[PDB]
């Protein structure tokens, strides 16, 4: 009974296109390309793990 | 009345199918891979007498709490490998530790069914049990701080709960799962959180209201770890069926599956990088894998552990990734 | 004194030491590596194993010069200090090895026969302490010749090293050698392995084949030590059992033959240890296979 | 090289390391046990009696310390968990042994006990963890076989063709039927144990009554055997 | 937390005394302890420091051999063995508590003090500005300090400490490692500098902000203080 109400409430929502989701994720990825030390190895004078 | 539920589930499945037009693979096909990523061990943090299950970084990106089944929480100075603190726990069977965003508190929980919150900054020089949260009828599998006064706990009993640390009562009790909830990742804005359970399902919860906002089902087995993409509109999971999966809150589907025929063990920890271009997963095959989230190819391998990786964590500014295994060692990779 | 001859003792010891080098060098290096892997796993045994390999490796490094000392009819042409250092290593490394085998056997006894107990003695730190103690005690107890005449060079085409025919103090040195560097450590080894087998008898978890396997291994260890080191000490106690009525220096028939052939046959324990303590165990072979995958 | 303050910080780390070494010494000398059993299985009596003669509402795990011949044992029995086990059982892959207590006088819940035992034995994380199975309530089984009201061949058909093994040791002198029944139960459990052992772990049967005072010694002897086998493996003896 | 210390009085020259500091309300065994004295009308001077675990014991050059420092962690008391009491040993001795880890706050609690009256090279110098700054309430002040050697370290930490001393009781910590406000210090206080020249600012004074302001360096032993600046 409560399960039906919960599933109905979960269903009646708005979904965007999945291509838009992929574009948004790539946009986040390419925005912070430079400030990702594991992707782009910082020169060994700023890392405290030298 | 069950026919109504079946019809509604079919309707939700049809809506998800309709909202799907392209896959992440096709759209990312025109973007270069990260290439081969070589990450090396920089520091080894020795000192745990037994195996390590949990590890949480500090927001200052230098301090680090770890939990071992010997019944000890150790706070590390990652830069210098020093031991800032050593908290003897009342129950040895810890399976979760958290570090407060403010840095004042650490929490732990396990088979005792209590989340114990510790005060790291006292007038006296020691760390003491601020208070013990009780009310779960199952083991606490994860605990995350929202602020100094609110904590979210997930339990073997299907409940995930929200507590007020001042006077410890379950303010909001989140229910709806069928199996034992294992992982728990707060959104970057601290208004929602995701829970992965043993029903091979994941749910997004609204903290203020207390309702299962969304429910994701794509796995063939129980779900072991979960984490949010930094953006706050996607998350990744790990399951014992040897796969990871990336779900989008708005699209309400699965975007890309991280799997290979060679690997047959389960993922025990999932953590994203700062930008989400790298998805780091811990496995039972003694080693940790680094995945390109956009192209779903194994970008790297972090293999220095003689037992299974049980915990994995990437710092707030992305300089280092920490991994602790059942061999009683943490390794700080850069 | 009295001159003696080595008609074939210029042949067997060199051709034997060349095999000892060419085999026991990489095998002892691999034994050292496997021992180090064991030490990395909080194992109280590998710290002895390392030392054993070292106790052998230095020995191997001494051997080439004695090879040149042998094939030249016992003629040393490399100097007195080389005689001192190298003869000391050659004549002392075997006793260091025997002591380390004894220590390994006692550790195994304490691990198997009396488990649940003596946890402090089964640490890496205690094993390092006892390793330092055995090196000190062995290197100091056998350092008597380092404070005496270096080389007793002679006219019959013989320039010697760490040996003089005949013969004093070397007689009592030989008695201490035989009695407290062979019989005592061997007695401890045999008694400890008898204790291990007496304990293994009552193992419900161990099937009949594994008990037989353990017994064969233990007997092999004791027997191989005894065969490699017994002729040396038998002939050494026989020669030291004369000098202690008449001067009677007449053993030319049994001086070079016995002594030199027997030291050559004694060196074979330096190639026995890597096989018996590393290469017969499955895990150590797995570690060595991992090493040789790399290269 | 490094300031006053770092030196002090390093000193702190070294003192912490000293306390941890002490904790390591205490931890290594204490053997951990996991107590498993059903509701009808009398594990509550065993834990209570071991707490008595030797040495908080929704709490999930109970800690029971005891000492036998100057050897320290920690025994854990889970209190507030659900029916599911496949997650929290992974925490116990480093215990010395798992004590599995079974009610041998049920005859109806005993197939479920066999299924639980085969679940424990074949767990992917419980390999190399031995099992001391306590076939508890032997007196109830004896009285039930003597009474004759409830049969045993009815629930297990193969009981008819089963014959009493020649290595049987009924010491005090008891009716042959109770010996036959209890060894049938033991043989079912041991069949499960032997099917897929592969030699990496053993199963140690014992016939127990919940009031018996010898259970601690039973655990001590079995744990001695287990540690002996592990040390044999560790010291390159097999 | 509290540090009560006693064991002082009029002592003849060349005599000896044992100053004791009873600690309570905190975990004594995990703290390092300092002895700081100040002359009857002069600034503070460091006497000794004993570490947690007693593995590190440092003394000032002026008392390098006469003085001895010890602790009894079970009994929870800090001792100072003084011998051959010369006339520069007339001072009020302070008991200070210091703990060291990443993010710690050394020198946070200061004991009341014992008065002890005696009847008749390559060290860092810290110089204050004029030791008198008369300022009206409600304004802002910028007490300044100067150091001979740059207190900045390769770690990134500059080890300058600021203490306040009311006309009455023992000093209390205000700024530690040059920019960090101690537990309980109002947000008015702020510290800044550049490695050699330092400044402490009080944004809007009150009647309780009066006293003498001392600086301190922790870069290397011995711990030198400075003359101090008076506010009226």
């Amino acid at each position: 009974r409560k399960l039906v109400e919960q599933l109905k409430m979960e269903a009646n929502i708005d979904r965007i296109k999945v291509s838009k989701a992929a574009a948004d994720l790539m946009a986040y990825c390419e925005a912070h390309a430079k400030e990702d030390p594991l992707l782009t190895p910082v020169p060994a004078s700023e890392n405290p793990f030298r | 009345l069950r026919q109504e539920a079946e019809q509604l589930k079919n309707q939700i499945r049809d809506a998800r199918k309709a909202c799907a037009d392209a896959t992440l693979s096709q759209i990312t096909n025109n973007i270069d891979p990260v290439g081969r990523i070589q990450m090396r061990t920089r520091r080894t943090l020795r000192g745990h007498l037994a195996k390590i299950y949990a590890m949480h970084w500090g927001t200052d990106s230098r301090l680090l709490v770890s939990a071992s089944q010997d019944g000890k929480l150790i706070i590390w100075d990652s830069y210098t490998t020093n031991k800032v603190h050593a908290i003897p726990l009342r129950s040895s069977w810890v399976m979760t530790c958290a570090y407060a965003p403010s840095g004042n508190y650490v929490a732990c929980g396990g088979l005792d069914n209590i989340c114990s919150i510790y005060n790291l900054k006292t007038r006296e020089g020691n760390v003491r049990v601020s208070r013990e949260l009780a009310g779960h009828t199952g083991y606490l599998s994860c605990c995350r701080f929202l602020d100094d006064n609110q904590i979210v706990t997930s339990s073997g009993d299907t409940t995930c709960a929200l507590w007020d640390i001042e006077t410890g009562q379950q303010t909001t009790t989140f229910t709806g799962h069928t199996g034992d909830v294992m992982s728990l990742s707060l959104a970057p804005d601290t208004r929602l959180f995701v829970s992965g359970a043993c029903d091979a399902s994941a749910k997004l919860w609204d903290v203020r209201e207390g309702m299962c906002r969304q429910t994701f089902t794509g796995h063939e087995s129980d779900i072991n770890a979960i984490c949010f993409f930094p953006n706050g509109n996607a998350f990744a999971t790990g399951s014992d069926d040897a796969t990871c999966r990336l779900f989008d809150l708005r699209a309400d589907q699965e975007l890309m599956t991280y799997s290979h025929d060679n690997i047959i063990c389960g993922i025990t920890s999932v953590s994203f990088s700062k930008s989400g271009r790298l998805l780091l997963a811990g496995y039972d095959d003694f080693n940790c894998n680094v995945w390109d989230a956009l192209k779903a190819d194994r970008a790297g391998v972090l293999a220095g552990h003689d037992n299974r990786v049980s915990c994995l964590g990437v710092t707030d500014d992305g300089m280092a990734v920490a991994t602790g295994s059942w061999d009683s060692f943490l390794k700080i990779w850069n | 004194g009295c001159h003696v001859d080595s008609r074939v003792d210029h042949l067997f010891p060199p051709s034997l030491y060349i095999f000892v080098i060419g085999v026991g060098l990489p095998t002892n290096c691999l034994a050292l590596w496997a021992a180090y892997r064991q030490v990395q796993q909080r194992n109280e045994l590998g710290v002895y194993l390392m030392n054993l390999s070292i106790a052998d490796l230095l020995y191997i490094c001494t051997l080439p010069l004695w090879v040149d000392y042998f094939l030249h009819h016992d003629n040393w042409i490399h100097g007195p200090g080389s005689c001192k250092l190298f003869g000391f290593i050659f004549y002392t490394n075997i006793y260091i090895s025997i002591a380390f085998l004894c220590c390994i056997s006692v550790d195994r006894y304490l691990a198997v026969a009396h488990p649940l107990r003596f946890a402090r003695l089964r640490r890496v730190k205690t094993a390092v302490a006892v390793s330092s103690v055995v090196w000190a005690t062995e290197l100091g107890a056998n350092s008597a010749p380092l404070f005496h005449d270096e080389l007793f060079r002679d006219r019959y085409n013989h320039t010697f090293c760490f040996e003089k025919f005949p013969m004093g103090w070397v007689a009592w040195m030989n008695l201490y050698r035989v009695f407290v560097g062979f019989l005592f450590p061997w007695a401890l080894m045999l008694l400890s392995y008898r204790g291990i087998l007496r304990a293994v008898r009552g193992s419900v978890s161990t099937e009949r084949q594994e008990k037989a396997k353990i017994k064969r291994l233990a007997l092999s260890l004791i027997a191989i030590v005894l065969v490699c080191f017994a002729p040396y000490h038998v002939l050494l106690l026989s020669r030291s059992a004369i000098y202690l009525r008449p001067w009677d220096c007449g053993f030319e028939e049994r001086v070079f033959s016995a002594y030199h052939s027997s030291l050559a046959f004694t060196s074979l324990n330096c190639v026995a240890d890597p096989i018996l303590y590393c290469l017969v165990n499955e895990g150590a072979r797995s570690d060595v296979a991992k090493a040789l995958h790399n290269l | 090289t490094l300031s006053a303050e770092d030196k002090a910080a390093v000193e702190r780390s070294k003192m912490i390391e000293k306390q941890l070494q002490k904790d390591k010494q205490v931890y290594r000398a204490t053997h951990r046990l996991l107590l498993l059993g059903a509701d009808n299985s009398g594990k509550s009596t065993i834990v209570k009696q071991m707490r008595i003669y030797h040495v908080v509402k929704t709490s999930g795990i109970f800690e029971t310390k005891f000492q036998v011949d100057k050897v320290n044992f920690h025994m854990f029995d889970v209190g507030a968990q659900r029916d599911e086990r496949r997650k929290w059982i992974q925490c116990f892959n480093d215990v010395t042994a798992i004590i599995f207590v079974v009610d041998s006088s049920d005859y109806n819940r005993l197939q479920e006990a066999l299924n639980d035992f085969k679940s424990i034995w074949n767990n992917r994380w419980l390999r190399t963890i031995s099992v001391i199975l306590f076939l508890n309530k032997q007196d109830l089984l004896a009285e039930k076989v003597l009474a004759g009201k409830s049969k045993i061949e009815d629930y297990f058909p193969e009981f008819a063709r089963y014959t009493t093994p020649e290595d049987a040791t009924p010491e005090p002198g008891e009716d042959p039927r109770v010996t036959r029944a209890k060894y049938f139960i033991r043989d079912e459990f041991l069949r499960i144990s032997t099917a897929s052992g592969d030699g990496r772990h053993y199963c140690y049967p014992h016939f127990t009554c919940s009031v018996d005072t010898e259970n601690a010694r039973r655990i001590f002897n079995d744990c001695r055997d287990i540690i002996q086998r592990m040390h044999l493996r560790q010291y390159e003896l097999l | 937390v509290q540090l009560v210390e006693s064991g002082g009085g009029l002592v003849q020259p060349g005599g000896s005394r044992k100053l004791s500091c009873s600690a309570s309300g905190f975990a004594f065994s995990s703290f390092g302890m300092h002895w700081v004295r100040q002359a009857p009308e002069k600034g503070l001077e460091w006497v000794a420091y004993i570490s947690s675990g007693s593995g590190t014991i440092y003394y000032a050059d002026t008392v390098k051999g006469r003085f001895t420092i010890s602790r009894d962690d079970p009994k929870n008391t800090l001792f100072l063995q003084m011998t051959s009491l010369r006339s520069e040993d007339t001072a009020m001795y302070y008991c200070v508590r210091s703990i060291y880890y990443y993010g710690s706050s050394p020198f946070d609690f200061w004991g009341q003090g014992t008065t002890l009256t005696v009847s008749a090279s390559a060290d860092i110098v810290m110089t204050q500005a004029t030791s008198s700054v008369p300022v009206t309430p409600g304004e802002s002040v910028s007490i300044s300090c100067r150091s001979s050697k740059s207190l900045l370290h390769s770690n990134g930490n500059t080890y300058l400490y600021w203490f306040l001393q009311r006309p009455g009781q023992s000093p209390q910590l205000l700024i530690y490692r040059m920019s960090n406000l101690a537990s309980g210090v109002p947000d008015r206080f702020s510290g800044s500098g550049s490695g050699t020249a330092f400044t402490l600012t009080i944004s809007r004074l009150e009647a309780e902000d009066v006293g003498v302001y001392y600086c301190m360096q922790h870069l290397e032993y011995p711990l030198t203080f400075g003359a101090g600046t008076k506010l009226e």
